[PDB]
């Protein structure tokens, strides 16, 4: 029951996955003359396949360790979305079918979109059955009334809007145009950025809307808008796949002398970061999270294999992208003894962990809720008169109430509990995109971070002689409309 | 099956409805200490049990006109949201049973709030079943790369956003506040406002947001941050449910002396149109949309009861909470009583224009299905011309028929559908006023919106019919 390529395995308790192994779904208008048949995802996403090994390689590691959670098996069924509403919610109906022969999933590990992660909570609500998330960072997903079982291991979008006013402020600049995308996470981000610069007398010049399927028309408007004004700095607040037709028609048109200041979504993107537009992208200044540390991940991630790997169904198509070669059930045929390390795709081509940390989080914290169900006495207990719930026959509200209520270390040495409204607070890394002497590559280095924990006015530390401001200059651009 | 109160038929084509008949859902802690329980709903609408008879009569109007749709028999499912996202999907997850002993639904008939609507959309785009709203109203709905199968009897927000930047041109005003409801009917609104009222080298000064279930710190904090400003106008794109708390506090306060600018969901809201709130939202100018004419409605409407009515479940209800009895199965009920001499929204009306839009819907889908009917071999708008077969009709082929509707209702205007599946209407502006005989509020017309007219000769106002604050007959100052 559900879609057909999925990684499955049996254990006493299934858990639940969302990763978006494609980067959408092809654009060919529906004439219904026929009966409508199922769509086909076009782009393959390879850095939302090393998130999937990492939900993998946690619960395995569970599953050997005797001090968490003994004598239990874990299982899984992850489904893929393509970051498509619908896709997602047939693997949702999917997940609630019995919940209402096919076992229960108690917890699902959420989706990345906040458009997705909504319409997933939405259904998923009505069960209460608790939903981790490791990338929506939209605050219209910290309202209780409408969302009551969702959680997330990722800060929300307010501080990164302050801190851009903030950087804004501090580098002395009074004119600005904005860019948001059209979805649940661009909206607010922007319209809370425009709030905080009226509040430190900032003057925004214009304000546009963009999208992944903009037709022609549109494009040109948002180009013809840009390139008629005197600002120089622009603010954006959307995605890689969503900014991606804008930046070609930039490039293309050779528009340069632009500052952009870049969210987390796509100041590290692949789809944007590109040797080509260097001279229209070059020099942007964006955010990042805090990076973890696995000590076993790139071991596991090496030793994938099409015939190995059974309970994994994305490994064939893996290995098909990577290799340009088609398996025998005109590309060659693949050999099976093909090294990926000879590829250069983003499966393995990293620097930090921070995506995979958070689904590395959001494991440990189901497993700990559960070691907490199960390693409790009576007379203790969070329910009515103290007591304790079985362990075998688990329900997934209880679960959510013990994640409710979570506080354990993890292999850091830090703590991790969650908020009233199931929301983590975390440190902002500043970056700054460069050209790489050797490769040619675009490398994006470290100049600053913004503090959190400080007081107002406290928490922004920027170091100046780091920052290329267009790859190859040292001197502040003037972005004033008028001369003093 | 699915919630237990319904109304429903049994025939050979079913429909579906999803009609607010209570406001809300209590307000209940849940400490999960035991197992969850369905959360039970609150205040009654009577203005939404109208909206369900009106599908209903005609429905029952259809099954009665031979030249519609003969030797066919048309029934329906209809449910109660409570104005609630969980409540809708509950209901829904109803609808589309078979197509993942279950009659298979055809089509149905939207709900009221956008928020609702969008969250049922995204679930009946997935099996291609065709769905007509008659209320909302969100720019955000017109995305066919989202809302595969999603229709309007009803106008965007984007001509009544240029309409209130109009109308504050008009009367020379360049300083005023906004604030809007946080969902998916207020933000959108209120943005693209703002974006109109810059062009116009009009000045903002504040712009705050509301809910329902706002706590008393955030409702303090809207409140003084009105009293500190000199901007008179103020601009609302909220419901009355949304709005409420707001004016009840600012009343406790006795604040006076603003304009307020309506926006058609709470414009004839009785919610807030309260004779104890005269003195604070008197003087309102707001928007409604154009009336139709439903021969034969009222003699439908005043024949309800709940012992005759066996196909409808919210009958009792309604009955217990006109009469305010207790039925036998608080006085108990006789059962004789008259609906006329209690005075409620149901029957107490001056125009139907949101009622006007269910009985649109229901002949757009029947003239579909009539279309269906008489296709004649070769002129098929299928493969190779070919026709559908009205024996086995699918929901796929309702919706590329109402894709490419074109017929006439009742007046004698015609009624289709654009690209996007939405539509085009006139809009009407009123006041509010003060009965002198019984003290009610009073909706007067002082004017409308032409949206076939060129752009800058669309608005059209009568000052001379406009009273200020409800006493004054001067233009009021705003300019800082
Ligand atoms: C661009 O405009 C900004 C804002 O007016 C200027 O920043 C101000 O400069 C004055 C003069 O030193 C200071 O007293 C203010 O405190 C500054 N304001 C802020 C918010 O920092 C800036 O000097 C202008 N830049 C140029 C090149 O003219
Ligand atoms: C967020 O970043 C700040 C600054 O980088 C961290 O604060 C520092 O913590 C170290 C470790 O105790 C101290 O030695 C420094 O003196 C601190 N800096 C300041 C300016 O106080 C903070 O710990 C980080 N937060 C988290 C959760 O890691
Ligand atoms: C308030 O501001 C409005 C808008 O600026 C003023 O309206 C102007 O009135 C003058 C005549 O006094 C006209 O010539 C302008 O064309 C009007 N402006 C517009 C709409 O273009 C209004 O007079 C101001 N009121 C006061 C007294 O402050
Ligand atoms: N924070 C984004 C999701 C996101 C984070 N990092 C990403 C990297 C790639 C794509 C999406 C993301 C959102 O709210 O939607
Ligand atoms: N269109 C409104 C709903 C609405 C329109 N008219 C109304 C009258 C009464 C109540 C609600 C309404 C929305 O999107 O939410
Ligand atoms: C979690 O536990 C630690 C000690 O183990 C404690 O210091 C911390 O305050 C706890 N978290 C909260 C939110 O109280
Ligand atoms: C609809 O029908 C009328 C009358 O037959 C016709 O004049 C008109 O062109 C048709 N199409 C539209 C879009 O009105
Ligand atoms: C709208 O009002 C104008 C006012 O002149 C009128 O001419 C037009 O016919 C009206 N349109 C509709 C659809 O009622
Ligand atoms: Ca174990
Ligand atoms: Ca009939």
């Amino acid at each position: 029951y559900g879609p057909d390529q999925r990684a499955q395995k049996k254990g006493d308790i299934i858990l639940g996955g969302l990763f978006p192994i494609h980067f959408g779904v092809a654009a060919k208008d529906q004439d219904l003359k026929s009966r409508p048949e199922s769509v086909e995802c076009i782009r393959y996403n390879f850095r939302g396949f090393r998130w999937l090994q990492a939900m993998i390689f946690a619960i395995e590691e569970i599953n050997s360790s005797p001090a968490l959670l003994p004598n239990l098996t874990l299982g899984y069924r992850i489904f893929d979305t393509c970051n498509t509403v619908s896709k997602a919610l047939e693997a949702t109906l999917s997940f609630v079918a019995q919940n209402k022969h096919i076992p229960s999933t108690i917890a699902v590990v959420g989706a990345t979109g906040s458009g997705v992660s909504t319409a997933v909570a939405n259904l998923l609500g009505l069960f209460y059955i608790p939903q981790v998330s490791y990338a929506s960072s939209s605050r219209l997903l910290s309202n209780k009334n409408q969302f009551k079982s969702f959680l997330r291991t990722i800060p929300n979008d307010e501080h990164q809007a302050t801190a851009m006013a903030d950087i804004i402020e501090y580098f002395r600049w009074n004119w600005v145009g904005t860019i948001a995308a059209d979805d649940d996470y661009g909206r607010p981000g922007i319209e809370k950025f425009r709030e905080e610069a009226e509040e430190r007398d900032i003057c925004i010049d214009f304000s546009e809307l963009i999208s992944q399927y903009s037709d022609e028309e549109e494009i040109q408007h948002v180009v013809e808008v840009i390139q008629n004004s005197t600002a120089k700095v622009i603010v954006v607040f959307s995605s890689g796949p969503d900014l991606e037709p804008l930046i070609k028609e930039i490039v293309r048109r050779n528009i340069t002398g632009k500052i952009w200041l870049a969210s987390e979504a796509w100041a590290s993107s692949s789809l944007i970061a590109m040797p080509q537009y260097f001279h229209v992208v070059g020099g942007t200044i964006g955010f990042a999270l805090k990076a973890g540390q696995i000590p076993g991940f790139r071991e596991f991630l090496k030793k994938v294999h099409p015939r190995k790997s059974v309970h994994n169904g994305f490994a064939k198509e893996f290995w098909e992208e990577t290799f340009n070669c088609h398996l025998q059930e005109f590309r060659p045929l693949c050999t099976g003894d093909e090294n990926i390390s000879s590829v250069e795709t983003p499966y393995i081509d990293y620097t930090h962990l921070r995506i995979s940390y958070n689904v590395y989080l959001a494991v440990y914290s189901i497993a700990h809720a559960l070691q907490d169900i199960y390693t409790c006495l009576p007379g203790r207990g969070l329910f009515t008169n103290g007591s304790c719930a079985d362990i075998k026959k688990v329900e997934a509200w209880q679960v959510l109430k013990h994640l409710r209520h979570l506080n354990f270390t993890n292999n850091m040495g830090e703590q991790v509990t969650f908020d009233e409204c199931g929301d983590l607070v975390g440190n902002y890394s500043i970056i700054n995109w460069h050209l790489s002497p050797e490769d040619g590559s675009i490398v994006f280095k470290e100049v600053g971070y913004y503090n959190v924990y400080a007081k107002k006015g406290e928490r922004l530390f920027i170091n100046e002689e780091k920052i290329l401001w267009s790859g190859f200059s040292r001197e502040v651009p003037f972005s004033n409309c008028s001369r003093d | 099956y699915g919630p237990d109160q319904r109304a429903q038929k049994k025939g050979d084509i079913i429909l579906g409805g999803l009609f607010p008949i209570h406001f809300g859902v209590a307000a209940k802690d849940q400490d999960l200490k035991s197992r969850p329980e369905s959360v039970e709903c609150i205040r009654y609408n009577f203005r939404g049990f109208r909206w369900l008879q009106a599908m209903i009569f005609a429905i029952e109007e259809i099954n009665s006109s031979p030249a519609l749709l003969p030797n066919l028999t048309l029934g329906y499912r209809i449910f109660d949201t409570c104005n609630t996202v969980s409540k809708a999907l509950e209901a829904t997850l109803s609808f589309v049973a078979q197509n993942k002993h279950i009659p298979s639904t055809i089509a149905v008939v939207g709900a009221t709030g956008s928020g609702v609507s969008t969250a049922v959309a995204n679930l009946l785009g997935l099996f291609y079943i065709p769905q007509v709203s008659y209320a909302s109203s969100s720019r955000l709905l017109s995305n066919k790369n989202q809302f595969k199968s999603f229709l309007r009897t009803i106008p965007n927000d984007e001509h009544q956003a240029t309409a209130m930047a109009d109308i504050i041109e008009y009367f020379r005003w360049n300083w005023v506040g906004t604030i809007a409801a946080d969902d998916d009917y207020g933000r959108p609104g209120i943005e693209k406002f703002r974006e109109e009222a810059e062009e116009r080298d009009i000045c903002i000064d504040f712009s705050e947001l509301i809910s329902q279930y706002s706590d008393e710190e955030e409702i303090q904090h809207v409140v003084e941050v009105i009293q500190n400003s000199t901007a008179k106008v103020i601009v609302v794109f909220s419901s009355g449910p949304d709005l409420e708390p707001l004016i009840k506090e600012i009343v406790r306060r006795n604040i006076t002396g603003k304009i307020w600018l309506a926006s058609e969901a709470w414009a004839s809201s009785s919610l807030i149109a309260m004779p104890q709130y005269f003195h604070v939202v008197g003087g309102t100018i707001g928007f409604a949309l154009k009336a139709g004419q439903i021969p034969g409605f009222r003699e439908f409407l005043k024949k309800v009861h709940p012992r005759k009515s066996v196909h409808n479940g919210f009958a009792k209800e309604f009955w217990e909470e006109t009469f305010n009895c207790h039925l036998q199965e608080r006085p108990l009920c006789t059962g004789d009583e008259n609906i006329s001499s209690v005075e409620t929204p149901y029957i107490d009306y001056t125009h139907l224009r949101i009622s006007y839009n269910v009985y649109l819907a229901v002949y757009s889908i029947a003239h579909a299905l009539q279309d269906i009917y008489t296709c004649l071999p070769g002129r098929g708008l299928f493969t190779n011309g070919s026709c559908a077969d009205i024996k086995k009709v699918e929901a796929w082929q309702v919706l590329k028929h109402l894709r490419h509707l074109n017929f006439t209702n009742n007046m004698g205007e015609q009624v289709t559908f654009d690209e996007c599946g939405d539509l085009v209407g006139n809009y009407s502006i009123i006041n509010w006023h003060l009965s002198p005989e019984d003290g009610s509020i009073v909706f007067k017309e002082v004017g409308y919106y032409n949206v076939y007219a060129k752009k800058g000769e669309r608005l059209f106002i009568n000052e001379e019919k406009i009273l200020w604050s409800g006493f004054s007959r001067e233009v009021p100052f705003s300019n800082c």
